[PDB]
């Protein structure tokens, strides 16, 4: 699971090396950023219901057919709507995890690995999730370094879908 | 491998949960003590040649049958292998005190090592006395009050002690 | 792997025997029904995306703990692996109904898979419910009387059913 | 064991592919040929004693020393003659198997793999077996596609020995 | 692998000991008989095609079920494998009589072979009858008094017999 | 363990070959040399205490600080002196083993493999051992082929340290 600290260890272990000054600087940067990251994860968590339901609503607004069209892949049913918001929650939960982590690792391991198969196989449009991530980006109301890092992971998820 | 932060994350994901504000509080605590944690990595690593050599020297003095002909550390190859073993373990310990989590030590070092030593005929208890020796020396070096800003490194020392004991338990 | 024809051949060679005229009669019977056997391969394969997705969707609905956090199909990686598993098995089933013999399904797919799932912690019975679901759908598709010359595909359907049941039994 | 159908499956499996139209055409050809193949195997089987004993006799005629010369490798003994006809039967039995199979698979797996070692190690001349296969080719009295496919396997065995 | 000389050396090193003058006396004895030891290697090797073929021919005559359809030496592949097996073992025996030590035969040939044959379904006792046959023929060839300087090769023959019996015991 | 005979076998086994005349000539050479080798090993063994203690003394003479300086790596203690002579004995014991063996195998397997790590890790100077080997070379009092082969292994050990 990729964080700054695990990446430093992995690579030195590749070379059979003890950690040197190089890697201790990596730890220094992790600690520098960690306040911002942990603040952002807490901000997102405490406003999770609004963002998630807001982002789901934003997808339905942008793609109206997703609430009308026939199919277990659409939000045309009570249950289908439930699934959708759930995926959007998973996304947001992952963004928080990356923030706690200081890296994309949680998202890579838990969400991004095999996503394309899931979306192909269940006929889910990447463009739906892209919109929601864009909505969350617009609406979290974070500022400073927290917003920048949070947006790095939201944007990382859009690159992953694009 | 995990680190302090991804450990709590994996535990949370297993539960479909966000991290609790209390959990974050504990991580911010680890971060605020990050300078000291480096120092520990830096000092052990900086003195790791001393630590492997001194702990091995002592082990052989305490268990002379190891370096006697027929012994498990007899012959340069077997001695080299042993010294390498002490080094590898100390290296993985430093990785754990650096990451703030034990999984790297478990996964890439300790897992299956006991069985490896039984198959090989290596005395796992002996390896463990040597790990215990490296622990005392690493802590004395790490916990030294000279040439450094005075403060409390008590949490980290218990935590470093844990990784050593965990490594010693695995080879047993 | 064997097919219908090499299966009887291997059985004969084990006995230093020529194939009996009766055996040849049964093979000529399989050949005379060959068009229908294609159709089965073609239809299942043509609709295999539907079959994997629908059977999986149903499995998760029936056993919701699988897609709950902590569940075996929770996380994209584990879900992807599962969907891949259903696909691989359905693929091997089509191979068996195409070849007219089960050995390819046994050798390259089913052999050792039970043990693999126990080691992994994958719920083998759950995999089996999903195979059972793919069987019902594949047959309904395969045995459909529309857009095709009417005839009797009863032998082939039992035989297709066999391969599915055999696959379900192996993961158990 | 190589037949048209197993070759099609093996190769798609190489590529991790479902059978497509390409392979279903392979099955179509197998079914087209199978009448001829199964007729040929039955024809050969029912006349097996005459062909086999005829082919053995043809080898002795062509190579007279094989019935005089001293050695367990020669037909200079009651038993040695028994062995020879037995090998010739194995050959014919394999030709039938290939015919049933629609492929050289049975021969490859049961006879051809390691043959050269056997012949070297027991001091058996490839040229003996080549003659018998030629005799069987001349004397089976098959016609049409059956003869052509039967002759493909008899000729395949001569290439294998040559 | 070891040879006569490194065998006594490894035994000595295990004991932190110099080789004793008595041990050296026995090695000088082996050296003084070295010409004869070659002859044994040379003669068996020179006639090894005869030895494998004759021993196999006899084995199949004594145990006809082996070459009957369904039998373990039935089919060219399985026959080729068997002949190869007899050859490999005879080759390793010649290596041992050449080196004056058994370890090469143990390490690269015999170790684990019993288990290999059980897994494979190969009749290990049958392999052993064949090794026993190759032994009688190799010795008759090796111990032949014609075309050679007359002398006593009695030690070497017992020693060659040992390697064969050791190989036969391992496949059992 | 490399001797002439094991090297011959290893390499033929590499190629899956029976021993041929080539390798039997190897055995011939081993037997030719073996008298000299076994005489040399016996000569060294019977004078082992003097050579070893003489060589240790020669190292102390050349490097006086090794008996004064503070450190478990030095002969500045009763025990440290004991260790040193012991290593020098190991060296000589290995030289005898190679002589018995007709090859460097014993030394390679027992002493040379991992030596550099040992010397680095215990802060032992290669140059100490080099001197002792040179002293043993000067003082064994062997002559003829025995001396030449003995000196080959002593010199082989100096190349190993250099
Ligand atoms: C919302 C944006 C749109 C939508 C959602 C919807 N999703 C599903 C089904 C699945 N979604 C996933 C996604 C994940 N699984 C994971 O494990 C993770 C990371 C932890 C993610 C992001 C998966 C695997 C499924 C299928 C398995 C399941 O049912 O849980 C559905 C149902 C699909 C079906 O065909 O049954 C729906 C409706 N649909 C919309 O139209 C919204 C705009
Ligand atoms: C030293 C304190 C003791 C000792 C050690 C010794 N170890 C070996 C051999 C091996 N040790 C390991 C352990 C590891 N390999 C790894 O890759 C890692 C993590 C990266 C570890 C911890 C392995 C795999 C071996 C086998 C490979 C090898 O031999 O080098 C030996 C040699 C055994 C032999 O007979 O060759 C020895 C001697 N020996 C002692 O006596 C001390 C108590
Ligand atoms: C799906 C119905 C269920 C399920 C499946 C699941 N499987 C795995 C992992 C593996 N599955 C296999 C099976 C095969 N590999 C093959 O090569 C073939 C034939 C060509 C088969 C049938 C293997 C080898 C693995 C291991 C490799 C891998 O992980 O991809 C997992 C993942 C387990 C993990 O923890 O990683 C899952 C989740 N899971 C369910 O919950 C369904 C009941
Ligand atoms: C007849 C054309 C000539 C001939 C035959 C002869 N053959 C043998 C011995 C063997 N022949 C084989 C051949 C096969 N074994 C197989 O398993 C298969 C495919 C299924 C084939 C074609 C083998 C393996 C043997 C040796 C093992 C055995 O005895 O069965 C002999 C005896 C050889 C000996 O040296 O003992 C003879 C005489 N000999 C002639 O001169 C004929 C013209
Ligand atoms: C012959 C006297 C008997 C016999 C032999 C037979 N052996 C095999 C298969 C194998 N034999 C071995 C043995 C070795 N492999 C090695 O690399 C070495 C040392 C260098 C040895 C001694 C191995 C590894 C195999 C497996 C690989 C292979 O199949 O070639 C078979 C074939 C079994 C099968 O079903 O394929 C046979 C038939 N068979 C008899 O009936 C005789 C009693
Ligand atoms: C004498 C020339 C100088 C010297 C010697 C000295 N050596 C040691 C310690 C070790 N020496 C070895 C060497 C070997 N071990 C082997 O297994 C073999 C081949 C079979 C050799 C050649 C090793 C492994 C050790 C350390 C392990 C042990 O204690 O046995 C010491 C003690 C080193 C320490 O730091 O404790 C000394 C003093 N020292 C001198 O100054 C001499 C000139
Ligand atoms: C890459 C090379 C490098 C390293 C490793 C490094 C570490 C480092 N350790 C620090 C502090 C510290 N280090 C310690 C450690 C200790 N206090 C004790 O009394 C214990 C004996 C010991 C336990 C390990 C303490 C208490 C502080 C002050 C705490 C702080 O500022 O965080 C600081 C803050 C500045 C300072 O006080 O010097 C840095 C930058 N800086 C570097 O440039
Ligand atoms: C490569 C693309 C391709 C395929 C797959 C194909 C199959 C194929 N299936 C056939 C017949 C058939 N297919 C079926 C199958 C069925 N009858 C039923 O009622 C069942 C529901 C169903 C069971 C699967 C039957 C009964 C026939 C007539 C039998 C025959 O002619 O063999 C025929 C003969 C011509 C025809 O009747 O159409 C062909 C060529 N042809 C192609 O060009
Ligand atoms: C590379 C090709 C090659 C080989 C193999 C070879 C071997 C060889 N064997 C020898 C002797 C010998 N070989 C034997 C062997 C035997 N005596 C018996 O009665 C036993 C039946 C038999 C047991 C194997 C004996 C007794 C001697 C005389 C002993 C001796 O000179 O060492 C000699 C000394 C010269 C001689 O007597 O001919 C050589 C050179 N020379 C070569 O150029």
């Amino acid at each position: 699971m990729k964080t700054p600290l695990t990446e430093a260890v992995a690579v030195a272990d590749s070379q059979g090396r003890f950690l040197s000054s190089t890697e201790v600087q990596t730890a220094f940067g992790r600690f520098r950023q960690a306040g911002a990251s942990l603040a952002a994860a807490k901000g997102l968590t405490e406003k999770a219901s609004s963002l998630t339901s807001g982002a789901a609503q934003a997808v339905y607004n942008k793609f109206p057919y997703t609430t009308q069209m026939q199919g277990p892949n659409y939000a045309a049913t009570q249950t289908g709507k439930d699934k959708c918001v759930r995926d959007i929650g998973y996304y947001l939960r992952m963004v928080t995890y990356c923030l706690v982590v200081g890296g994309t690792g949680p998202m890579d391991d838990y969400l991004i690995g095999g996503l394309a198969e899931i979306n192909k196989t269940f006929e889910l449009s990447p463009s739906w999730y892209i919109e929601a991530l864009k909505y969350i980006k617009a609406n979290h109301g974070l500022s400073g370094d927290p917003a920048v890092e949070a947006n790095s992971y939201l944007d990382y998820a859009i690159n992953a879908l694009s | 491998m995990f680190d302090a932060f991804t450990k709590v994350v994996s535990q949370a994901d297993a539960r479909g949960a966000y991290l609790t504000t209390d959990q974050i509080d504990a991580l911010t605590a680890l971060v605020s003590d990050g300078n000291k944690r480096m120092d520990v990595v830096n000092r052990i690593t900086s003195n790791s040649s001393k630590i492997v050599a001194d702990a091995a020297r002592s082990l052989f003095a305490e268990q002379p049958q190891l370096i006697a002909p027929g012994g498990n550390a007899y012959t340069s190859r077997r001695m080299a292998a042993c010294l390498r073993d002490m080094e590898i373990i100390l290296r993985y310990v430093t990785y754990a005190i650096f990451s703030g989590d034990a999984s790297v030590l478990d996964d890439r070092c300790l897992n299956g090592l006991r069985e490896t030593y039984i198959a090989l005929g290596t005395p796992g208890a002996s390896v463990a006395v040597g790990v215990e020796k490296m622990k005392q020396a690493a802590l004395a070096i790490a916990g030294d009050t000279s040439g450094i800003t005075p403060g409390d490194c008590a949490s980290i020392m218990s935590e470093v002690a844990s990784y050593f004991d965990r490594a010693a338990a695995a080879v047993a």
